């Protein structure tokens, strides 16, 4: 069972993919390649459907002021967001996932950008 | 003079193809890798820095390093300069390791290990926290690759 989906991504505003009742004991599978641009591959799964714009934004807030490490804060907030993800599992910066689905119901795929830097003359995520 | 490059090696066992050089792998494996019995080779090096007033900014890259290697450095100022703060890049400049300031918070220190088969590093130093024009901060930096023992080398820099 494999499907394929296209799409654009502008300014770190993702994409919510649902998934409708899942059965306890299936494995999900998350492929997430460049295609065009810059643009830096993240994948979740989540049961109920939140915007992590929010969450991911004070991530963001964080850096911008400080050292605050964000490979540090970055790991926390998504630990805390998602069941499950991945930055750059697969060739180069795109992700791979493997999901066992936990308990009987449905859940929602999150695809979007993470936060990076890419310059080498200063620090910018 | 002795000679440098790159080499192809081909071995044989009772296959007297092999001496026509084109022997093509076949069976089951008879022969191994001789330097992976024993510990690896440690290479360290120190570099003195200074950041000016208008170069608070300064990088540097590193050799490519093979998979399961792995990477520690430390900063350490001449004298009464501020702590500049110290993180882990590639090429590209996607984060992979930041700086921890040590309990004695006289120097900051970074570790990182490779997972991909060829691994390309930046190391990052800024002091550029504000806009203090501090003047002639100077700094000493130790590097090295398959070396733990950064803390207290002991020997002078060793290797490549």
């Amino acid at each position: 069972r494999v499907q394929h989906f296209t799409g654009y991504i502008e300014d770190g505003r993702g994409i919510f993919y649902s998934l409708p009742d899942m059965k306890q004991g299936d494995i999900i599978y998350a492929s997430m390649q460049n295609t065009g641009g810059n643009l830096d591959p993240l994948v979740g799964i989540m049961a109920e459907e939140i915007d992590p714009a929010v969450s991911l934004g004070q991530v963001l807030e964080k850096a911008l002021a400080s050292e605050n490490d964000l490979i540090s804060e970055l790991t926390a907030v998504a630990d805390r967001i998602f069941l499950g993800w991945d930055d750059d599992g697969g060739k180069g910066y795109s992700a791979s996932l493997e999901f066992t689905i936990p308990r009987d119901g449905t859940y929602h795929i999150f695809a979007g950008s993470t936060i990076t830097n890419q310059r080498l003359d200063k620090f910018q995520p | 003079t002795y000679t440098t490059g790159s080499f192809q090696l081909i071995l044989g066992l009772n296959a007297p193809q092999v001496i026509s050089g084109e022997g093509e792998p076949e069976g089951e494996v008879f022969a191994s890798l001789a330097s992976l019995e024993i510990k690896p080779e440690a290479h360290v090096q120190e570099l003195e820095i200074r950041l000016d007033k208008d170069t608070r900014y300064l990088t540097q890259h590193t050799r490519n390093l093979q998979p399961g290697d792995t990477f520690h450095a430390l900063v350490e100022p001449i004298g009464e300069a501020p702590l500049p703060r110290l993180r882990l890049t590639d090429s590209g400049g996607k984060p992979l390791a930041f700086g921890l300031i040590d309990q004695p918070g006289e120097s900051v220190e970074l570790n990182y290990t490779c997972d991909q088969d060829i691994c390309e590093l930046v190391v990052h130093v800024d002091g550029t926290d504000g806009q203090k024009d501090s003047g002639e901060a100077v700094y000493r930096l130790l590097v090295g690759i398959n070396a733990p023992n950064l803390r207290e080398s002991g020997q002078t820099p060793v290797g490549s």
